[PDB]
RNA sequence: CCCGCAGAAGAAGCACCGGCUAACUCCGUGCCAGCAGCCGCGGUAAUACGGAGGGUGCAAGCGUUAAUCGGAAUUACUGGGCGUAAAGCGCACGCAGGCGGUUUGUUAAGUCAGAUGUGAAAUCCCCGGGCUCAACCUGGGAACUGCAUCUGAUACUGGCAA
RNA sequence: UAGCUAGUAGGUGGGGUAACGGCUCACCUAGGCGACGAUCCCUAGCUGGUCUGAGAGGAUGACCAGCCACACUGGAACUGA
């Protein structure tokens, strides 16, 4: 179901910084990245036309915390959706409520996210839900729970989300842990690096 | 070509044969076995290798590879048979499932254990 | 009005009754050509009025014997 | 306006009185990413020599290639040899569909997303031909207008 | 023997353009006239005539832009071995609708575009890119 | 004789019943003439829950066709009750 | 379904990693043992065999096998061919059959346009809604490349004419 | 597998069927099917659908739903809407 491993091995072997163990620090220099995926980092890979599609679709992955069975799901969702296949692919791992919790700084990693979804602190539209998947509709509004309200892994949490560029298609609060998701996320808002068209290539055959 | 031609005789397609009489679209059948035996490859190759008569359930009398280093069949003992041809020795179009009823694992194998049959370390 | 078919004659030999055949032009449904299909059909007629190779109208009835369901309507362009 | 390529390399003999002296011929297809294609063959005793001989040729062999949007203008073939090459324009969705050697050609090109698919043999060399071939012979709406002699818009509305 | 008249005049535009021939004479007829027409209107051929009174001869006037012919391609689809007749909804598009299909609906002979916003289909004659 | 009966659909723990005008002979879910509506015991205080056509209804039981005891109270559910 | 409790505590996978196919270092059982889906590996220095070992890859599953399609435009209607690769009967005549030059009529079989009936429900699809989301269920439309009739276009094909 | 076929193919008349009908009889005529595949042979429940495919097609018809068929194997009727 989840990863539950060495999480930044994943980002030297892609190479960018995945945000996997960005917390609480803003830059790593921590790992030798780029240059040591493992014992032999310092091959430089030929690296064919199926394996930059394939480490772009592995890219994609982990970034966002999804397994290939649910992630083949969004594909055939976002085929059979109106307009562009790929910007449908990011657009539905970005209405996940595991990236909407990270993305409004309620959570250092997106993995952090994720448990805080799982273990009933999140609710939204005054209803209490555990699933990181849940597809989180235009015009909503997730927060905390007051239980679970105001706690240590939170608050430290989003002190981080100021250093971060906070996306324009969500707002958040702040004060009383309250966010609030408006508009469906636009292409040209997020990323700008992550390539969707060699993702589409690679379900297609 | 000729559309009047294909109307009057049509394109026939091409019934392929299956490679494996095992029969009715079976993964595996039992095999009795007799005869256990070793048999040298065609051309490149050079070896002694392991194969046995597989007295099928269904009544066809086949040949199957032992697969892996070394094996307990003999004489008769129940063998599982699953489809499969080796590419060497000319005949023999199946393998014997090791794990499988009578036919143990393979001693001391450790990476590829599902092939072969063996347990944890 | 009744559905009538026209059909041209194929023997009358048989007392009483008359086979017909109803040239259709229906198309191949995978090639896409045409194909002139024949439907033979067995027809009650009074009399021997219609002889061997003429057109012929046509009208579904009640049953008579055993095929041979159809029956005459009118003669239209007699034998030549 | 680089963006160069290389699709294929492949080793080939001789045979002489001494024995079989064996050469590399290269394939590089070269674009601006903006309609403009250029494949360059290439053949020397090294192999990273012959590809630098290939990409000097494959500059100058540059064909252009009127292109809408990010996609071709209508469906259309491009046979050479033994390779049949066709390929559709396809919507602003999806990517580029297309076989090795045959989307090599296109990515440089400027094509962001195409359906396509190589009939007959789909030997590297002749399927860019064939590719090229096809886009070289690619009209477009402009070039339609003024061939008639009509009006750009009673034509395509 | 000279069974499809009109795929035999399509043939004498399609080799008279590799020819880099000016004017095009053949057999007249009714239906002949009407695709040639309809050529014409839209701009592949450049003039026409019917001259001759018992024994006519329809001559075309084939059109060229550059050194390039007009006529790109040209192909007989609905043929006397294999008649081809298309629904108002599935008439074609040639050339992703910057060339025509001549199509045999009622009310004249007419190109693919009229017939959909007319408001039929009918037997599609010829392709035309 | 035709009966207007209930034919249950749904899933397992999430019934859903589909109201419809059959034969007595024939199945719950099987063979009918036409389906006139719909019941959701399911649904809550909420948008929707029960469809009924009372204008098909006439025409069945105005001719000939038997009532039965779950339909019979949701005809007296959806006219009147509140 | 909700709320309190205790403490990360109870909770992993099996492929393969010469090539095709993302993934290689070495101790190798020296054409022995074995591998293998194809090409092929293995003959005292192996990314291709066992093994330890980094990964590669997939996840409560993963493999192997059987089975159908796909790729196979390798039965080709869309969409292949037949001088030399497999493939023009040794060459004629010819009924049935397929096709048929051309202008005026005339029909309306084909052909197209319309309309009505029907093409069960489910399924598929879109718009929705409903269960913590999801599978799942489910409201409402489209579709079901149909067919049948009834009335019309009659250019084109046929019929019946001159 | 190129020939099959004698209640066979049609008629008149009688009986029988809830209903028409070689359904079944008596006589009469010599037909009928067949190269747009009869006959004989092998295999097969059929459909909505399912899986696959760019689609055309290809394969298939477990589960759910409609229709047929069968009830230890071959018959026959009785009772009944
Ligand atoms: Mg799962
Ligand atoms: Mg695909
Ligand atoms: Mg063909
Ligand atoms: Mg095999
Ligand atoms: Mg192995
Ligand atoms: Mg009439
Ligand atoms: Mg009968
Ligand atoms: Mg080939
Ligand atoms: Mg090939
Ligand atoms: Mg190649
Ligand atoms: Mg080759
Ligand atoms: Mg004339
Ligand atoms: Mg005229
Ligand atoms: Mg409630
Ligand atoms: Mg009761
Ligand atoms: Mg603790
Ligand atoms: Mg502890
Ligand atoms: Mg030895
Ligand atoms: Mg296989
Ligand atoms: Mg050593
Ligand atoms: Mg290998
Ligand atoms: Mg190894
Ligand atoms: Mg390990
Ligand atoms: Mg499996
Ligand atoms: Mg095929
Ligand atoms: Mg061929
Ligand atoms: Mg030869
Ligand atoms: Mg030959
Ligand atoms: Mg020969
Ligand atoms: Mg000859
Ligand atoms: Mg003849
Ligand atoms: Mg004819
Ligand atoms: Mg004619
Ligand atoms: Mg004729
Ligand atoms: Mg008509
Ligand atoms: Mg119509
Ligand atoms: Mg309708
Ligand atoms: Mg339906
Ligand atoms: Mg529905
Ligand atoms: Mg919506
Ligand atoms: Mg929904
Ligand atoms: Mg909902
Ligand atoms: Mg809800
Ligand atoms: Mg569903
Ligand atoms: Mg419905
Ligand atoms: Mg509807
Ligand atoms: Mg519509
Ligand atoms: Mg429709
Ligand atoms: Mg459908
Ligand atoms: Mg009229
Ligand atoms: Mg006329
Ligand atoms: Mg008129
Ligand atoms: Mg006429
Ligand atoms: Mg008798
Ligand atoms: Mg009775
Ligand atoms: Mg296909
Ligand atoms: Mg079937
Ligand atoms: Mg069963
Ligand atoms: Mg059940
Ligand atoms: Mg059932
Ligand atoms: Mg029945
Ligand atoms: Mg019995
Ligand atoms: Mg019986
Ligand atoms: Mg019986
Ligand atoms: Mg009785």
């Amino acid at each position: 179901a989840r990863y539950l491993g060495p999480k930044l091995k994943l980002s030297r072997r892609e190479g960018t910084d995945l945000f996997l163990k960005s917390g609480v620090r803003a830059i790593d220099t921590k790992c030798k990245i780029e240059q040591a995926p493992g014992q032999h980092g310092a091959r430089k890979p030929r690296l064919s036309d199926y394996g930059v599609q394939l480490r772009e679709k592995q890219k994609v992955r982990r970034i966002y915390g999804v397994l290939e069975r649910q992630f083949r799901n969004y594909y055939k969702e976002a085929a059979r959706l109106k307009g562009n296949t790929g910007e449908n692919l990011l657009a539905l791992l970005e209405g996940r409520l595991d990236n909407v919790v990270y993305r409004m700084g309620f959570g250092a990693t997106r993995a952090e996210a994720r448990q805080l979804v799982s273990h009933k602190a999140i609710m939204v539209n005054g209803r209490v839900v555990n699933i990181a998947s849940y597809q989180v509709s235009p015009n909503d509004v997730v927060s905390i729970r007051e239980k679970a309200k105001k706690q240590s892994r939170v608050k430290a949490a989003l002190e981080l989300a100021e250093q971060r560029e906070k996306p324009t298609w969500l707002e958040v609060d702040a004060g009383k842990m309250e966010g609030t998701f408006k508009r469906k996320p636009e292409r040209s808002d997020l990323s700008a690096d992550i390539n969707e068209h060699l993702i589409v290539e690679l379900y297609s055959k | 070509a000729t559309v009047n031609q294909l109307v009057r005789k049509p394109r026939a397609r091409k019934v392929a044969k299956s490679n494996v009489p095992a029969l009715e679209a079976c993964p595996q059948k039992r095999g009795v076995c007799t005869r256990v035996y070793t048999t040298t490859p065609k051309k490149p190759n050079s070896a002694l290798r392991k194969v046995c008569r597989v007295r099928l359930t269904n009544g066809f009398e086949v040949t199957s590879y032992i697969g892996g280093e070394g094996h307990n069949l003999q004489e008769h003992s129940v063998i599982l048979i699953r489809g499969g041809r080796v590419k060497d020795l000319p005949g023999v179009r199946y393998h014997t499932v090791r794990g499988a009823l009578d036919c143990s694992g393979v001693k001391d194998r450790k990476q590829a254990r599902s092939k072969y049959g063996v347990k944890r370390p | 009005k009744i559905r009538t078919l026209q059909g041209r004659v194929v023997s009358d030999k048989m007392e009483k009754s008359i086979v017909v055949a109803i040239e259709r032009f229906v198309k191949h449904p995978i090639y896409g050509k045409f194909i002139k299909r024949t439907t033979k059909l067995h027809v009650h007629d009074e009399n021997n009025e219609c002889g061997i190779g003429d057109v012929v109208e046509i009208r579904e009835c009640r049953p008579l014997s055993k095929t041979k369901s159809w029956t005459l309507v009118r003669v239209v362009e007699k034998a030549v | 306006e680089l963006q160069e390529k290389l699709i294929a390399v492949n080793r080939v003999s001789k045979t002489v009185k001494g024995g079989r002296i064996f050469s590399f011929t290269a394939l590089t297809v070269v674009g601006d990413g903006n309609g403009r294609v250029g494949f360059g063959y290439g053949k020397a005793r090294e192999v990273p020599a012959a590809i630098q001989k290939a990409m000097e040729k494959a500059r100058r062999n540059m064909i252009n290639v009127a292109l809408n949007n990010g996609t071709l203008q209508h469906p259309v073939k491009g046979v050479h040899t033994g390779s049949r090459v066709f390929m559709q324009p396809a919507s602003e969705g999806t990517g580029i569909i297309a076989g090795g050697a045959m989307r090599a050609v296109l990515e440089v090109a400027g094509v962001h997303n195409v359906l396509a698919k190589a009939y007959g043999s789909t030997n590297p060399i002749n399927v860019v031909r064939a590719t090229i071939d096809g886009l070289e012979n690619m009209n477009s709406p402009e070039m339609v207008a003024a061939k008639r002699g009509k009006s750009v818009e009673e034509i395509l509305g | 023997s000279m069974q499809d008249p009109i795929a035999d005049m399509l043939t004498r535009i399609r080799n008279g353009q590799a020819a880099n021939k000016a004017a095009v004479t053949m057999p007249s007829s009714k239906l002949k006239v009407a695709i040639a027409n309809v050529l014409k209107e839209e701009g592949f051929i450049e003039d026409f005539k019917v001259e001759g009174d018992t024994k006519p001869e329809l001559e075309l006037t084939l059109k060229y832009f550059q050194g390039k012919a007009v006529v790109e391609s040209i192909q007989r689809v609905s043929r006397p071995g294999l008649r081809i007749y298309k629904r108002k909804d599935e008439l074609p598009k040639v050339m992703a609708g910057l060339g025509i299909a001549v199509v045999s609906t009622s009310k004249g002979v007419m190109t693919d575009r009229a017939a959909r916003q007319a408001g039929l289909g009918g037997e599609i004659i010829c392709y035309v890119a | 004789m035709v009966t207007i009966r209930l034919a249950r659909h749904g899933a397992k723990k999430r019934p859903f019943y589909q109201v419809v005008v059959a034969d007595s002979r024939n199945a719950r879910n099987g063979r009918f003439i036409e389906r006139v509506g719909f019941f959701n015991p399911i649904a809550s205080e909420k948008e929707e829950g029960t469809r009924l056509d009372l204008d098909r209804i006439a025409h069945w039981v105005g001719q000939g066709a038997t009532i039965s005891d779950r339909v019979a109270a949701l005809i007296k559910e959806v006219n009147k009750a509140a």
